């Protein structure tokens, strides 16, 4: 199944470029095709700072989001519990200090009764711990599909509906026929253009302005 | 409270005992002294030991071994000294590969299997002792150890494996049964043993939180060779160790006194044996020795 | 990824037997035609077996046998590790009934040699079984797959070589052009069949001689 | 084996020393004896405690506090018994939950902070003294505790982080030196201390085993209040102490007597306090006091 202890085991016996520089020719047409010439292309600007989200994830970090959406509602329950289990905590590492600061040998008595509510509340420490971290795994992998339903279906739709609709027609006489065999699939008329490239190949186009954040800060 | 084991005869409905604590402290001898004033007003009472030291030899002058009998000045004094290492030699080879697969599996089934011929007679009330606590609290996790053991060795399964596996279900729903009469406290009681110093106050404690930590309650705690002093008779170290006693023992005062016994017992010039010297040492556990302190 | 998680939150939130009998009209009108009409028929006949032990496989008592494999060879390195394992599971136990037997005030010197010689052993104990059961777990997980790939490779080849050869041919106008569809797609001439139905449908014509056994035993 | 402690004297390589066991057995007796007898020939000793019981304060009648100083009497004698809880004042929202992460922090970055204002001089050997050992044993633990702490802290950032950062990187090298100076048994050494009963031979032999587990040695062992009878005098309860103590006595007679050294000392009249007093109780770890036994 991982296919690497497999690999740890098979060890006991004995273009691209190209296609990456073409379809920056044709983003060049493309971006140039759009000054001589609409809301179909502002679908496509906001799929691309999506995916430039999505490069640029935190997937905790979205969470990280998600813990002051959740500082947030005073009528929360769980955080309301996690001011009571600071609170908890607090006069827990109270009574520690006075254990640890008493002795051994003079309050026995008083010894015990601070042992004895010291195991009382290490036992319902962690119970909060075992509620709230599994809530909050819990409802991260909700948000995960739930943002992923929205990326998504604007991924696959675009595709489904305005497929025969053109969005823009190819100058004539410029492709072989069997570089516009592409058209022919999603039934766009022939001479115009379907929506593909945009939708995984335009992720390229702002990907060397990420590159250019990455001299900005560093 | 009340310093005497006057609550354990007063209820009656008792069945089950248990005594323990830590060595150096003749548990043997407060067992004893447990035993034979519960037969004044008992009928049918027996004693059960398991340590590997053969005391109750050096309690009576009297050899005992497997089976129990009635010892001379009594009409109700039965016990038998067991070993656990007799199961070992019932099973003197999967088996003891069994072994290694659970660390513990033949001291489990002797004791109950010792537990059935225990409900084959009709004795009115059962006591017990113990080896240090480590070795002994497992007995409350023999069930648990039982139910993993007999699944493990239906697991290998995947001579007859059949009869093996009824008798293991006959231990699992005898002990089963055991174990809920333990629950019961309205026959299963615990007393535990200490003695004026500091590590025995220690694992009392840590004794008296396990056992909270299980839901079995005590009302009743002991200690033991608590010198008091001779009028007029005087040894110097004897003095300071006197006033060392005292420090610890009012500590314990200031923890037991709501709602526990203390009994107070005082050392003899010997180990007191024979029977009429142990009825002597047993009468202090009702009344209750008290100088003017 | 395991669908199941998800599916323990989607809580949260608000033919085929006709087939089959039409399956064994033709594994009836192909066991009538080698009566009157050969070494392939053979070939699916070791493949029913086969796919019989997939049926009644255990995949552990597979290794059940592949321990009396490594029961039997006397030059095995590990099956000699193994009696030696045992052998000093016999002396662990032995010094361990020394040890329950003694007493722990008079022999306090000899307590001590017997426990130190206790958790001497006990810590070798499990490096055998870290050693062996690794080695157990991971030989089973060979030989998975090279049982695999001689079902799967005979699963496959039959249909890579002698497809366009035909096997047998097929009563002419008995059966619609759209159902002889079927066999023009391996490549077999019309009029013929290929080997697919028995590959994966021949598995029902044993599953109900599975179920006389299930009327022996039972 | 020679019964004194002449070989921690003729070493003179050694500089880290650890003395414990359990209470209940005066170990700040047995400490001052040995600083004292060791400042006869050494250069710079320093005393350290930390154990909650004001100790020294008793042993000298002078208070101390948180800074080294030199007592009277002597031109060598250095000590400053601390608390871990300053750190925790230290202390005194983010960091407090640090501490819920892992329930053991503050403890050890003080520990580390003592060991480089200890490390800060050019003293010539120093000595230990330890509260009870689940407590103590701890500190071969705090190089692993500490690194999981910074680790957290830094997942935790994925007021300035980096400072913190790299004062726990300091603490990190600091103590992988320190215990990386433990292993070395040419400059760490480590004795224990009993008393004949049961139980502190019982978890004196649990440490043994314990500190073989992580490879350091020992070859001396103390006992004390080992009551030797007076001529002519006699105390009839004292004569069976006696004899008990005897008992466990030639029992340590028969473990040790191969490659560990026994101390003998009796128990005085007195709780020996004064600088003289503790002299005289310091001369008998060299010249071991013998009746005709
Ligand atoms: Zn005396």
């Amino acid at each position: 199944v991982e296919q690497a202890i497999e690999l740890a085991l098979e060890f006991f016996p004995a273009g691209m470029t190209l296609w990456r520089d073409v379809m920056l020719a044709l983003f060049v047409l493309g971006a140039v095709a759009w000054w001589r010439a609409m809301s179909l292309l502002l679908v496509i600007f906001l799929l691309e700072l999506v995916v430039q989200l999505v490069n640029t994830i935190g997937a905790k970090t979205i969470n990280n989001l998600l813990w002051r959406f959740y500082l947030s509602i005073p009528g929360s329950p769980l955080a309301k519990d996690f001011a009571e289990q600071r609170a908890k905590q607090k006069e827990y590492l109270q009574v520690r200090h006075d254990l640890n600061a008493t002795s051994s040998q003079d309050e026995f008595a008083k010894w015990a009764r601070l042992q004895r509510k010291h195991d009382k509340l290490m036992d319902e420490l962690e119970k909060k711990k075992s509620q709230l971290d599994a809530h909050r795994t819990s409802f991260s992998r909700k948000l995960t599909i739930y943002r992923w339903i929205l990326t998504r279906g604007m991924q696959w739709f675009l595709c489904f509906w305005f497929s025969s609709q053109p969005m823009f027609w190819l100058p004539y006489g410029w492709f072989p026929y069997w570089v516009e065999w592409l058209v022919s699939f999603p039934n766009a008329p022939m001479g115009s253009v379907s929506i593909v490239v945009w939708q995984s190949a335009c992720s390229g186009v702002l990907a060397l302005v990420i590159e250019a954040v990455m001299a900005v800060v560093r | 409270m009340e310093p005497t084991l006057q609550s354990i005869l007063d209820q009656r409905s008792l069945r089950w005992i248990f005594v323990g604590g830590k060595g150096g402290v003749g548990k043997t001898t407060t067992s004893c002294s447990l035993a034979i004033q519960l037969a004044k007003v008992r009928r049918s009472v027996l004693l059960l030991s398991t340590d590997p030291a053969h005391n109750l030899s050096d309690a009576f002058s009297q050899k005992f071994g497997k089976e129990a009998r009635l010892v001379e000045g009594f009409d109700n004094l039965y016990a038998m000294e067991i070993d656990p290492n007799g199961s070992m030699q019932d099973l003197l080879g999967v088996m003891q590969d069994l072994a290694y697969a659970i660390p513990g599996i033949d001291e489990a089934m002797s004791f109950a299997e010792v537990l059935k011929q225990v409900n084959s007679l009709s004795y009115e009330t059962i006591v017990f002792d113990t080896a240090p606590t480590g070795h002994t609290l497992r007995f409350l996790q023999f069930p648990t150890v039982l139910e993993k053991a007999l699944a493990k060795v239906s697991q290998l399964s995947g001579q007859t494996l059949s009869d093996v596996m009824e008798k293991l279900d006959s231990l699992r729903v005898t002990i089963s049964e055991v174990n809920a009469q333990f629950k019961d406290e309205r026959l299963t009681t615990f007393v535990c043993v200490c003695i004026p110093e500091f590590l025995s106050l220690y694992e009392t404690e840590r004794m008296i939180q396990e056992l909270a930590n299980y839901g079995i309650d005590t009302h009743c705690i002991v200690v033991n060779q608590l010198l008091f002093p001779k009028p007029g008779s005087d040894c110097e170290q004897c003095t300071a160790r006197r006033r060392m006693q005292k420090k610890y023992l009012d500590q314990i005062e200031e923890l037991y006194d709501e709602e526990f016994n203390v009994v107070k017992m005082p050392l003899l010039v010997e180990e007191v044996r024979g029977k009429e010297r142990l009825e002597k040492f047993s009468e202090m556990l009702i009344k209750p020795f008290v100088p003017p302190e």
